[PDB]
């Protein structure tokens, strides 16, 4: 329960959804060569890729409901 | 070294694992755990899946000890079977309209989730987007 | 059960983290680079710069952080390494033991790079007394490095710094003056961003530069201060504090640079300057990537680098504690680096992220400039506009090679020697290139001089024996000879005395200064005093072969006639009495060089048309008499008596080899076969020792080496001659020829890896194919964010007009010099622009020479993806070129526009393309698979089947059951392999009687598929993004004739996490006369192979070796190894290679423990592991 990412009987799809986004991006930063994949894919530098990921850490999936 | 000696244990674990008594379910589930830890990376899965389909409907049971042995049983089946097939037998009634089955499937989901979250990255089911928010990780969809 | 055994051939050469220091403990300085999992130590050379690699060590894990320090008063730097699992290690070097001694581990978190688990960001204090680890969530731990009086590292308990809902961009600790230590961090809150329905807290929330404090006395971590920033921040330097310079951090960020001390300090901003005459979009900013503190006792200057290859010498100005000016000044322009280091006596190690790795020597110190210095003190609202410029300070010492990122490798033979070469198209941007890989011994290139004609044989023989320098280079043609002299500016010489209108068949030194040539009209003994003792040939006979010596001249005419000469103590010739004639002609002979002890050599091994090598003595007692003859399996071409006790070797008329000890009766042999082309045994000099450079299909080399034999090839294409060499250019080299060339080569190496040559390109090559008929290459090249040639041209001219439009005397022009130099995009960066911009270039190239054949350029926003030279069914025997094109890939978020397919006729023996027609398609084509004389195209979601029409393509058949999206496609001649992007491979059978596409087999396991190469009718050898090689077999229960996706399945036989990304699989045979091998190249520049076995006894042998080697010798960085390969999937049926090959490296008492634990001797174990590599891969040992 105190661990981050624990669900329970009221957690919704937006909460579960944004959680799996945030640890997704932490995993992207967590590897060492998938960044070389994204840097070879679209033409950037690795620091630009890291900064774009860290800026898209709090943005994505927008505002909540209501 | 009991990897070639699991087959005759399986119908033996069928009359064992079928629904008779608390000691059968509890201790036999602990046998599911210990077998599941003895075979780990050692070339045997489909036997254990045929175990797993008999393991799974036993979840809805009220006694705390036997549901605890079910929990550790599912943790052993997690570490031997893999995260994928656990989650595929998990996702069914996550959003079911009833709190009783929700406490169940959330509780199993947390016990899945604490153990090795980092393996879950590829095995997430992709869900396509609604109108208001973006749900597609294009990072998994770039093409050379 | 088809188990597999991993192995590797070329380690990954991609640098990601370079720290440095003194790990020898001495004054000398070494560089810890870091690859993906291969930690490696280096050493430069302070006299000629050659980076001699010293130690390389696998860690079998993920290297995520790497920081060095040194305790107070010590002189031996350490390394800290952060692991993927929640345990931190500390290492230490051993200059005599030659390994990494572990020191201590702590257990703090779970395994796998989670959110709340630390190990991500690692902070060290500059005094070595404290160290801090920190995730991108609440758990941040601080350790204390106490040293006792027992010279060890008494680490402490962990210190809790939990804090709900924060981020961290970066953490570097602060150079404080012997205080409660201070740790900096760029936090970011988001608990504001978790309640608002309108969602404005995605704005209006910025970094705080919070500082952290340890308390040594009271044993708790408290926070120092917290102050908001303005703009978002990448990496931070610690300014050197203490007693030299102030203590701060300077925050690089979006277009500005900002000092910010805590205190009463006012904060300077200064913007990053931009180039003169940009060719970009002004929307994109410019930030930094790396930083290099050059701490000297007197001063310090930085060198940081932009995106576009610009090093900035930031010369900080300040007060005692206040700051005054951050003035800026560029240093020069080098290619891009991701981390780099500065070494004492002025070395700079530019470590690129892509391609080669550099090493610069600082030639000019200080500030000696004429371009003006910038400042923050200047009033400007306009940023500073600086000049780009060539290489002026630095010099390139050496070019360290690398191969990453290997995109598309194909293993094939495109020449006339046996071994399949490795053609790899790899690179990045305009620095990309095409590279030819071979595997022989390290042939050092010395000289190139191409000549018209056909040299056959070219020696380099001294004039006088006392000299360590030789005399001449005798390039014998078919119709003449070219005589060269080593005057170190080597040209054609006249006074050599040879004057060869006839071809030279041997060059030898008979007298002390008397040279002997061998020519088809006789023998011309040439003293240094120009006297001619011309021997004439009786009759119309021609000399065929001869056998030279420092005191003996043995020749052979037609008819097997031996004519023996003798050197006197005076130095002249005496003919032997009896000319021994043979029954067959002489095809080859051999006579050794004379030892200095004796005056003559006895043996004379004479190969004949009779195929019987004959032993002939040359003593004056039994000169030209039979000793022992011995029949041979074939007809030799050359023979050579060599040393490393007397040795001889026999080369057959194909590239195979036997052995023969030099003796009146033969006793020892070991055969080697690695040949189809006849063998030429020519004399060389390998580090003061003679060997036999056997010339066959390849230039092979068998050598005794302290009775450690090796059959070894050269790392170069076909040659036909070798001899020794000595000059000022190369005092120990090899003179080699081939068809229409003249080269000096050299051999210096004992070790054995690939050695290469490279061909330049323009863009990042996506894929290429072989022409089958004329044997040529079809390169397609594609970039995002680029301008093509025409848009660059009229863009530059239009911007020139825009610089005439500036409203001012237009009394002089910038265009006169501005239209002169296009900067070479090789080194001067690239004008990156746009979001939906593209480019495309298609090229034909010949791999023998360097030159290119045809060039095609395309539309701006239309970029090429795939190609297959295919013939069609219903037309003639002619090959085409097909090219798919996509249109306007707004890639994130994915919205595309369309597609087109070209067609080129491929005429002129495949040496000139031409347009034929063009067809539209509504979606990106990603598949050109020829199939039954027609071409297949899988586009978007809908799989299609086309055929050629005289104006377009003519759509026949089409699937639409395929769920998500279609990436690649490969076919056996009946069945079709679909590479779905989320689901696994999909098997498709096509009804030829009905025109219908049928899906019959699927998977339950979604894998992110990239590539495949098939092996049979039922197994598909795939890959993955993350690094999971997988092979799935079709069960024979699958009904071929049928009408989640299928109730039937196809079961896994293998799951083996690699840890890097695999790109091009190809089953082949690397060495001639070998076996099957499924080669995986990978993304980080490495090459891995796979192995099938022989027996369950061998396999359970290696399995018990795994059972004991794992726990009885753990990995270095503490990664649980079965839980490392078992990362996503349970591993099925693979034996690791490099884990089981540490028996060559463990301690000898544990060699006793394990070798006696399995009851086997270490020569039996190590010989068993020699057998696998000598069997399949590039191992060179000769039985
Ligand atoms: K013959």
């Amino acid at each position: 329960s105190k661990y981050i990412g624990t669900g329970h009987a009221d957690t919704t799809k937006w909460e579960w959804l944004v959680n799996q986004h945030r640890d997704s991006y932490c995993s992207y930063m967590g590897h060492f060569d998938l960044l070389n994949y994204f840097a070879i894919a679209e033409n950037e530098s690795k620091a630009r890729v890291r900064f774009n990921l860290m800026e898209k850490m709090l943005q994505p999936c927008g505002p909540p409901a209501d | 070294m009991g990897k070639d000696y699991i087959y005759a244990v399986t119908p033996l674990l069928e009359d064992a694992l079928m629904d008779r008594d608390l000691v059968h379910r509890q201790t036999a589930s602990a046998v599911v755990q210990h077998m599941s830890l003895g075979v780990y990376g050692f070339g045997c899965e489909d036997s254990l899946n045929h175990l797993l389909n008999y393991v799974w409907p036993n979840v809805f049971e009220t006694s705390p000890h036997v549901i605890q042995a079910v929990m550790g049983a599912l943790e052993g089946l997690r570490v031997a079977i893999g995260p994928c097939r656990m989650l595929q037998y998990c996702l069914q009634g996550l959003f079911h309209p009833a709190r009783k089955v929700r406490d169940v499937y959330w509780k199993i989901y947390n016990s899945i989730y604490i153990g090795s979250q980092d393996a879950l990255i590829a095995h997430y089911p992709r869900i396509y987007n609604d109108d208001k928010n973006t749900y597609i990780r294009y990072e998994l969809d770039y093409i050379l | 059960d088809m188990f597999l055994y991993n192995l590797t051939l070329q380690r990954a050469t991609g640098i990601s983290f370079a720290i440095h220091g003194n790990f020898s403990g001495t004054k000398q300085q070494e560089i810890v680079v870091s690859r993906g999992k291969i930690l490696e130590l280096l050493r430069p050379d302070p006299n000629t710069g050659k980076v001699h690699t010293l130690l390389t060590v696998e860690v079998f894990g993920v290297i995520r952080s790497l920081m060095a320090f040194r305790l107070t008063g010590g002189t031996k730097d350490y390394i800290v390494v952060g692991s993927d699992s929640g345990r931190i290690v500390i290492l230490e070097y051993q200059p005599s033991k030659n390994m990494f001694e572990k020191i201590h581990q702590e257990t703090f978190g779970k395994s796998g790079c989670r959110r709340i688990v630390p190990g991500q960001f690692l902070a060290v204090d500059p005094k070595g007394r404290a160290v801090m680890i920190s995730a991108i969530e609440k758990q941040k731990l601080v350790y204390i490095l106490n040293r006792d009086a027992a010279a060890r590292l008494t680490i402490s308990s962990p210190l809790e710094a939990h804090k709900a809902n924060t981020l961290v961009y970066h953490v570097v600790g602060v150079d404080v003056g012997f205080e409660n230590p201070m740790f900096a961090c760029l936090e970011m809150d988001y608990e504001e961003a978790d309640n608002d329905p309108t969602g404005e807290a995605a704005a209006n929330t910025q970094q705080t530069l919070t500082f952290y404090e340890l308390d040594l006395g009271l044993n708790h971590v408290v926070r120092k201060y917290s102050e908001p920033l303005e703009e978002h921040g990448n990496f931070l330097i610690t300014v050197p504090g203490g007693s030299d310079g102030p203590s701060g951090v300077l925050i690089c960020s979006e277009n500005y640079i900002t000092y910010k001390n805590f205190g009463d300090q006012p904060d300077i901003r200064c913007p990053i300057p931009r180039r003169r005459n940009d060719l970009d979009d002004p929307e994109r900013g410019m930030i930094f990537v790396c930083s290099a503190t050059h701490k000297t006792k007197s001063m310090f200057f930085f060198l940081a680098q932009t995106e576009q290859g610009d090093i900035f010498k930031i010369t900080l100005e300040t007060d005692e504690d206040m700051v005054t000016e951050i003035r800026l000044k560029y240093f020069d322009t080098v290619p891009v680096a991701a981390a780099m280091c500065v070494l004492k006596t002025g070395f700079l190690f530019v470590a690129s992220e892509f391609g080669n790795h550099y090493l610069y020597q600082i030639a000019h110190l200080g500030d000696d400039d004429e371009e003006p210095e910038f400042s923050s003190a200047m009033p400007l609202e306009d940023t500073f506009f600086f000049q780009p410029r060539p290489l002026k300070n630095l010099v390139l010492v050496d070019e360290l090679d690398s191969l990453s990122p290997i995109l598309f490798c194909q293993i094939a033979d495109l020449a006339n020697e046996d071994t399949p070469q490795l053609y790899v198209a790899c690179g990045r941007g305009p620095r990309s290139s095409l590279r030819v890989l071979r595997h022989g011994l390290e042939v050092s290139e010395m000289a190139v001089s191409e000549l018209p004609g056909n040299p056959n044989a070219v020696w380099t023989v001294r004039r006088h024996i006392e000299d360590e320098f030789d005399a001449y280079i005798i390039v014998s043609f078919v119709n003449a000879t070219l005589v060269l002299s080593i005057g170190e500016t080597v040209e054609e010489v006249t006074d050599s005395g040879f004057l060869g209108t006839t071809p030279t068949l041997s060059c030898s030194l008979l007298g002390d200064d008397a040279l002997v040539q061998v020519y088809p009209d006789g023998i011309r003994h040439i003293r240094a005093d120009k006297r001619v003792n011309e021997w004439k040939t009786p009759g119309k006979k021609t000399i065929v072969k001869c056998a030279v010596n420092q005191r003996q001249v043995v020749i052979a005419l037609t008819g097997g006639e031996l004519v023996y000469f003798e050197m006197d103590p005076s130095g002249q010739l005496n003919e032997y009495t009896e000319r021994k004639e043979m029954s067959a002609d002489v095809v080859c002979m051999s006579l050794a060089n004379v030892p200095p002890g004796e005056q003559r050599s006895r043996f004379l091994a004479v190969g004949l048309v009779d195929n019987t090598v004959r032993i002939i003595s040359l003593d004056p007692s039994d000169c030209l008499q039979p000793l022992s003859m011995q029949a041979l399996p074939a007809q030799p071409e050359s023979l050579c008596i060599v040393e490393m006790f007397l040795y001889l070797n026999i080369g057959l008329q194909n590239g195979v080899l036997l052995r023969t000890v030099l003796d009146p009766v033969t006793g020892d042999l070991s055969d080697t076969r690695t040949g189809s082309r006849p063998v030429k045994l020519f004399r060389v000099r390998m580090q003061g020792q003679e060997a036999v450079l056997a010339m066959s299909s390849r230039s092979w080399l068998s050598y005794s080496y302290q009775s450690r034999f090796h059959l070894t090839p050269l790392s170069y294409e076909t040659l036909e001659f070798a001899s020794g060499f000595a000059s000022e250019q190369c005092p120990e080299g090899i003179v080699a020829i081939s068809t229409n060339t003249l080269r000096i080569l050299a051999l210096e190496k004992l070790g054995a890896v690939f050695n290469q040559v490279a061909f330049p390109l323009q863009y990042t090559p996506r894929k290429f194919v072989i022409h089958p008929e004329s044997n040529n290459l079809i390169i397609i090249e594609t970039d995002h964010n680029a301008y093509t040639e025409a848009t660059k041209a009229q863009r530059k001219q239009q911007m020139a007009e825009e610089m005439v439009e500036a409203a001012g005397e237009l009394a002089a022009e910038m265009a006169a010099a501005f239209l002169n130099e296009n900067l070479p995009e090789s080194i001067f960066g690239a004008p990156k622009a746009g979001n939906g911009q593209w480019a495309s270039v298609i090229r034909v190239m010949n791999p023998i020479q360097g030159n290119t054949l045809d060039l095609v350029q395309l539309e701006q926003n239309e970029a090429a993806f795939s190609v297959a030279v295919c013939r069609f069914s219903n037309t003639g025997e002619d090959w085409y070129v097909l090219v798919g094109v996509a249109k306007d890939l707004i890639l994130n978020p994915r919205s595309v526009a369309g597609g087109f397919v070209y067609t080129y006729k491929l005429v002129n023996n495949g040496e000139k393309l031409e347009f034929l027609h063009k067809t539209p398609v509504e979606e990106v084509p990603a598949a050109i698979a020829p199939f039954q004389g027609r071409v297949l195209i899988g586009v978007g979601k809908l799989l299609r089947v086309y055929d050629l029409g005289k104006k377009k393509l003519l759509r026949k058949c089409e699937n639409k059951h395929i769920a998500n999206y279609i990436s690649g496609i490969q076919t056996i001649g009946h069945r079709v392999i679909v590479s779905d992007v989320q689901e696994s491979f999909i098997w498709v059978r096509y009804k030829r009687n009905e025109n219908q596409l049928i899906i019959f087999a699927d998977d339950t396991y979604p894998r992110w598929v990239t590539t495949a190469s098939l092996l049979d009718y039922d197994t598909v050898a795939g890959a993955d993004k993350f690094g999971n090689i997988c092979v799935v077999r079709l069960p024979p229960n699958t009904n071929d004739e049928v009408d989640n996706g299928a109730s039937q399945k196809a079961e896994v036989i293998m799951n083996y996490h690699v840890g890097e990304t695999v790109l091009s699989l190809q089953k082949t045979t690397l060495i001639p006369g070998g076996s099957e091998s499924l080669v995986y190249t990978t993304l980080s520049g490495g090459i891995g192979i796979l192995v099938p076995f022989t027996s369950h006894e061998d396999h359970d042998f290696f399995q018990h070796v795994e059972m004991h080697l794992r726990s009885e010798h753990p990995p270095l960085c503490g990664r649980d190894h079965l839980s490392f390969r078992s990362y996503y999937f349970p591993v099925k049926n693979v034996i690791d290679g490099d884990l089981c090959e540490q028996f060559n490296s463990m301690e000898p008492n544990k060699q006793k423990n394990v070798s006696e634990e399995l009851d086997r001797t270490p020569p039996e174990v190590s010989k068993k592991l020699e057998d696998i590599r000598t069997r399949y891969a590039f191992d060179y040992k000769d039985d």
